[PDB]
RNA sequence: GGGCGUGUGGCGUAGUCAGCGCGCUCCCUUGCAUGGGAGAGGUCUCCGGUUCGAUUCCGGACUCGUCCGCCA
RNA sequence: GGGCGUGUGGCGUAGUCGAGCGCGCUCCCUUGCAUGGGAGAGGUCUCCGGUUCGAUUCCGGACUCGUCCGCCA
RNA sequence: GGUUGCGGCCAUAUCUACCAGAAAGCACCGUUUCCCGUCCGAUCAACUGUAGUUAAGCUGGUAAGAGCCUGACCGAGUAGUGUAGUGGGUGACCAUACGCGAAACUCAGGUGCUGCAAUCU
RNA sequence: GAAGACAUUGUCAGGUGGGGAGUUUGGCUGGGGCGGCACAUCUGUUAAACGAUAACGCAGAUGUCCUAAGGGGGGCUCAUGGAGAACAGAAAUCUCCAGUAGAACAAAAGGGUAAAAGCCCCCUUGAUUUUGAUUUUCAGUGUGAAUACAAACCAUGAAAGUGUGGCCUAUCGAUCCUUUAGUCCCUCGGAAUUUGAGGCUAGAGGUGCCAGAAAAGUUACCACAGGGAUAACUGGCUUGUGGCAGUCAAGCGUUCAUAGCGACAUUGCUUUUUGAUUCUUCGAUGUCGGCUCUUCCUAUCAUACCGAAGCAGAAUUCGGUAA
RNA sequence: GUGAUUUCUGCCCAGUGCUCUGAAUGUCAAAGUGAAGAAAUUCAACCAAGCGCGGGUAAACGGCGGGAGUACUC
RNA sequence: UCGAAUUUGGGUAUAGGGGCGAAAGACUAAUCGAACCAUCUAGUAGCUGGUUCCUGCCGAAGUUUCCCUCAGGAUAGCAGAAGCUCGUAUCAGUUUUAUGAGGUAAAGCGAAUGAUUAGAGGUUCCGGGGUCGAAAUGACCUUGACCUAUUCUCAAACUUUAAAUAUGUAAGAAGUCCUUGUUACUUAAUUGAACGUGGACAUUUGAAUGAAGAGCUUUUAGUGGGCCAUUUUUGGUAAGCAGAACUGGCGAUGCGGGAUGAACCGAACGUAGAGUUAAGGUGCCGGAAUACACGCUCAUCAGACACCACAAAAGGUGUUAGU
């Protein structure tokens, strides 16, 4: 009962989010976005691999769900359920419309054609760009060959072209590997639930000393 | 709406030329006289054979009328008219709105 | 104005219309196409509120019918004498112009006033003629 | 039988055939809309100025 | 149906601005306009009386009438294939003097000063403005400025 | 497929931005006939918004009953 | 052809994952214009798989039944 | 230079937490007969400048302070965009030519200036 | 003989009167009809940073309400949160602190507003008179709405000032006719007085199809002028839907992803389905089905030769060259 | 109007018509009557039929419903 | 069907909104849902068709507003003709300089509004589930809220910021400066406002470029169905679909090229000669190198040129070059 994704592949319309002018959309099919060992610390998983688009198109929420299930299932079967952290870095906010025509014989007796042809919501999609990350996984350096294969299996569920790039960053942060290493040898990083908070030279010295004590322990 | 029965307003009655006290009423049209020229012409045109000779209006659309206040100066008896906006309810009896009291 | 125009399709059930210069209340509405090409015609069955007679009219749907203003007002009885009710308004105004009802409503009201209940009377105004339709009893404020 | 609703095609070409000529400006523009208390005094001022110049170059 | 009211499509045009709402400062009331002044029109949304229409926002005109709290301004409006003359009565909160006119008057007085001082010698005053001429010959030296050779950089991911 | 109406205690329903009557269950009174008073009983179809407050004003959803879906 | 829902003892019918009542008649007691009362029998919860610890109950498939929409000049 | 009265621009002036304030001026402060206003001389009104106090207001200073302001060849000539091609590509879109050119970010600095009149160790 | 000043007859007046006559029976429109109003308007957006800008585009609104919810002045600060106080609790009243508006301003939406444009109090009628000018829509016509003045007469405040309705953007109506107010002025033409009538200036009674006819159907007995500006065939563009084919592989298959299948996803092809559109044809291209007859396509049911199997034989299934 | 014979033709007069020798001020023309006026004229009373009120009529046009309980009953 | 409700001759009666009808709207002289003849009548038509010699010059519109307006008119615009007043300017689909105005593209969300993923630390007179507890405004875990510091992703009807392109004004003689006349306006006041007298400043007189004359008036035709291309853009799965914005075109237009074609590329046209080219080409058709140079590809469906007349996902120790 669902149209093929080629009818909604391209970004032909303006963004159409769920708002107080829509008020009746179907809920998204993808619901879980962070999975694997999502409660892991930052220095547990140094390596990060990205599935990144090469197209300017719309990805369906159904396709996002299918790719998430495929990559998660493959990596938990080959490497264990808590050896990786996968994060879906796109969210379906664009709403797809359909002008539903009757498929009955002699429909033109009651069709009215293209008059008042404004559509009804039937699906949700995420609008991506050139070089935008869809999937991001962080793991140890011993799981590179299985997370590349997991992303390669997940790439079949997506239209268009995607690339698998091994990032130069440490995990889900934005510093490089030696930059993060020379930062964490000092005490100016401090862990959070999954992420890490950093020290800055601004701010009040009392707060900067109750937090982050080992760097000032010089 | 509500309009008070009296009003101090300008009177161009050639002796006042200022604001004097005025008693207000509502304007009534008065009966259409016979021997008005249009009525005589209409009766002459309607006599004989030919049926109805003038249009009769049917497609009524308004539900209200504009109210007209007839102001009457208490000194020199001169009269003025002024119209208001359209209102469904109108009254001249002054029952003033009061604020901090119950429903 | 006393009365205002409306469209036949704009009319619906339990609404007031003017039929043959009488205030009437609709009980039935039915629309049937005149010819396959043509517009539907509205057949209206209504009951006069004052007299209870059944009046029907059919018209084009696009035609405009006259509609009265009906006001229902709430009063307390003071006396029933000579077939004329005497009523008492909020803020203490009193009217005696209402004639007493002549049917089983009037008989029940007469017996209720004879045996001494405090009676709440609903009287309706439409197109310059006045009548009483129903009575209740005040459950509180005895 | 629907038809074309509105367009502005060819309109600037039609305008620029014979140009968008600027309006002709003049010395002594019109005094309409100017304040009447100003104009009522301006009349007497010019009348006195004309009388003084006539008496000077009489 | 369609809607073309007097203040249609004026939402961001008649918003005030960020963090300068409230009452207007007294310089706009202390500024003095004379007949023949050239003024810019920018409406103030805080003042609802004497407002200009949305067409005249950002338009520049000439004062022709001065009244108690307002100013009469003349604008040229393109209607069809010609310009028409439009007279507007605007309160003084919606206008300010055009700075280009006072810049040109400063050029006039400095130009007359130059002509007056150089008339005592006759030194070919050359009072017209000239645009940006092509830059002439020069000698650039390498003393402490030996050239540094640059090359295109190879490609990287940078994510 | 589209449009209209519909849900209130068991029933009839009425209504201002939940009332009675007849049902039910007790009690009391007096026939010829009775009548009265108490109670238990209603998320006003449902869910939101608006509003001091919504049966009432609006939107969305459900159920049921209707009326159209024609010319070739 | 497609869609939607349905399936309980001989019959009707109640089922929140932890098969009851009524009707038919088995027996006994009880008696005109033939009753009542008391103990009875009676299900593979349409069937087949999985989940659970155990599915009438949850899910998937099949069968069956009942509704709704559908050819041309 | 401090303070007061009236200001202009309206945070470089605001906010948070502390510290300091000679002189003068403001201020808190004392009083209810009169004018006046309140449930309440708390606010407002009036009287005294006396009985007192810098505790507060106010002013200034401090803070790897929040905010705000300025600058940078900091990001970045990046994103975007006007013009051009019988350019590439199935397409989606993308390079090049002649031009214009951001915002976030990062870093550095700053934290009221001033007009008129009066008055002050 | 009967009847008799009654019938009859004549002229007016009321009723009845499709038996008959004359006429009418909106427009837009992805054909028309039904539906809706995109027909007079308003807010935000589409709208592409001056202005303008369409669709039966999207989200909504108007035919009202208000003697205060208008005008002037004075005092005060709101939503909310925290901490307290008998009954008193989630919500009654009182007290303090924080509080850039997160409240309120009649309504739809968007702007605007903090010693206020909000809440409370005091006084009032400028929601008045006389005609001009200007802005929007625009032909620079009308109507509606609005802006700034002039000449009066007022309100309010100590005053500066402010006020010609509603904080701003919507909230509405020609000619003819009737009627009211003013001037108590002009005319009734042989001359006067008084009624009556007609004029001048300013309003009201209304046309919502809102620049403004007085208006029910049917026609399969039908007619005329036209139209491919416009529907019902084929053909053409498209392929949602229909049909057919792939890729990936969680699983089914005792065990085993792929012998045979194959979920969640996703890429296509075809024009033997039905839609969508209106390009051609309305001075006509004979629109069901069947019978008859020829040829073409392959996405192969059988026959020929083969490959694979959860192919022992028999039977069967999958696939290839093949029309 | 129905359409030989045979056998039957049930219920309903609310509506639309049709029809009364009923009862009689509600609607109520012209002429006529009265009042006011100087008259044109204005205002009232009175006011025929028909409407309106009250009956009849279906071999007149026509019409022939729902909710409960146990076909039946309410 | 054929002895009668039979068939039929002649005479006679009924005539057009009339006749006659065992009823079909049948028949009424090949005419009937109102006969025929003549006249009114050359009835009206916003509708279809046609509209008669040559050459020269200029040369459109399918757009604004109103209309029972939507196949039509009026009005404005576009066009022609007649000119008139002057003689290089009170010009300009252009740039520069100076100065405004805007809220789109972009960006932002550890900035307001709204949406939204994940943990962390806290708050329980201040939650809910379990377990331990006599119970406890008890305890221990867990899960929900609220707060604090973070984190991932977004907005046509969100925004602090904010382009590019378009867009207003100014760049003097109708100017600047000095002095002092008028007034019933205005000021406490010759204070100011406006218009003036007299005097000074001239070709670099106030940026560039170009001017082909500049300005003005009257009158009237046709038109008021448009369509296509690039870019921006709306509805739609899409369309040789429907609807907008700026420009250029076709219509109205031939010529060279795209084999062919309204719109594409090049270029716009008096009659000829010579030369050079544009776009496109140079094996032969076919005018012009079977030129030169470096590589790649062998297809048992090769490929061969924009608009344009199609092909994708997924694969291949085919072959080549790379990381
Ligand atoms: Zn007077």
């Amino acid at each position: 009962a669902r149209r093929p994704a080629r009818c909604y592949r391209y970004q032909k319309n303006k963004p159409y989010p769920k708002s107080r002018y829509n008020r009746a959309v179907p809920d998204s099919k993808i619901r879980i976005y962070d999975l694997g060992k999502k409660k892991a610390t930052v220095d547990e998983f140094p390596l990060c691999v990205h599935l990144v688009s090469n197209e300017l198109e719309q990805l369906s929420s159904e396709a996002l769900e299918a790719a998430r299930i495929c990559a998660n299932k493959y990596m938990t079967t080959v490497s264990g359920r808590d050896a990786f952290h996968l994060r879906v870095r796109v969210h379906p906010f664009h709403v797809l419309r359909i002008n539903k025509m009757l498929s009955c014989a002699g429909a033109d007796r009651l069709q009215q054609g293209m008059r008042g042809a404004w559509g009804k919501p039937h699906g949700l999609a995420a609008r991506v760009d050139i070089g935008q990350i869809i999937f991001s996984v962080r793991t140890k350096d011993s799981n590179k060959d299985v997370v590349v294969e997991g992303l390669r299996r997940a790439r079949y569920k997506f239209p268009g072209q995607q690339k698998i790039i091994l990032s130069k960053k440490w995990g889900f942060t934005n510093l490089d590997r030696p930059e993060y290493l020379k930062k964490r040898e000092a005490g100016e990083v401090k862990d959070d639930g999954a992420f890490v908070k950093f020290l800055s030279k601004k701010g009040s010295l009392e707060n900067n000393i109750r937090e982050f004590p080992e760097y000032f322990a010089a | 709406v509500n309009v008070p029965k009296t009003r101090k307003t300008y009177c161009k009655g050639k002796t006042c030329r200022k604001h004097t006290q005025h008693k207000v009423t509502q304007y009534k049209a008065g009966k259409a006289s016979l021997f008005a020229q249009g009525k005589r012409r209409y009766d002459r045109k309607q006599s004989g054979f030919g049926g109805q000779t003038k249009p009769v209006f049917h497609k009524k659309a308004k539900t209200t009328k504009k109210v007209v206040l007839r102001l009457e100066c208490v000194k020199c008896k001169t009269r003025a008219q002024l119209t208001l906006k359209r209102c469904k309810h109108f009254e001249l009896g002054g029952e003033k709105k009061q604020k901090g009291q119950a429903l | 104005s006393a009365t205002y125009p409306m469209q036949c399709s704009a009319l619906r059930k339990n609404g007031f219309v003017v039929i043959k210069s009488r205030p009437c209340k609709i009980v039935d509405m039915s629309t049937s196409k005149t010819g396959k090409h043509g517009h539907a015609k509205v057949h209206l069955v209504a009951i006069d509120i004052f007299t209870g007679k059944k009046l029907e009219d059919l018209s084009p749907s696009t035609h405009n019918m006259e509609v009265p203003v009906v006001k229902r007002n709430e009063y307390q009885l003071l006396d029933i004498d000579d077939g004329f009710l005497s009523l008492m308004n909020m803020d203490g105004d009193t009217k005696d112009d209402v004639k007493a009802p002549e049917g089983e409503l009037g008989d029940s009201l007469q017996t209720a006033f004879d045996e001494g209940k405090d009676l709440m009377v609903t009287i309706i105004s439409a197109m310059g003629e006045e009548a009483a339709i129903s009575f209740k009893e005040a459950a509180r404020t005895d | 039988a629907k038809s074309k609703n509105h367009t502005a095609h060819n309109q600037t070409r039609k305008a620029h055939r014979n140009g968008i000529k600027k309006p002709k400006t003049y010395k002594y523009p019109s005094l309409k809309g100017v304040d009447p208390k100003f104009r009522r005094n301006h009349k007497h001022a010019l009348h006195g100025t004309a009388k003084a110049l006539a008496a000077a170059k009489k | 149906g369609k809607s073309h009211g007097y203040r249609s499509r004026t939402r961001y045009m008649f918003q005030r601005d960020f963090r300068k709402h409230g009452a207007v400062h007294l310089s706009t009331y202390l500024k003095v306009y004379k007949v023949g002044d050239i003024v810019d029109i920018k409406a103030n949304g805080s003042i609802q009386k004497g407002m200009p229409h949305k067409f005249y926002q950002g338009k520049t005109g000439v004062v022709y009438n001065v009244t108690k709290s307002s100013v009469g301004v003349i604008i040229n409006k393109m209607v069809g294939n010609r310009y028409l003359e439009k007279r507007l009565n605007l309160r003084v909160e919606h206008i300010k003097h055009s700075k280009c006119r006072q810049e040109f008057l400063e050029r006039v007085k400095a130009n007359a000063a130059k002509r007056a001082e150089a008339k005592a010698q006759g030194v070919a005053v050359q009072l017209k403005r000239q645009p940006a001429q092509p830059r002439e010959s020069r000698i650039v030296s390498t003393e402490g400025n030996v050239p540094q050779t640059l090359a295109p950089v190879p490609y990287e991911t940078f994510i």
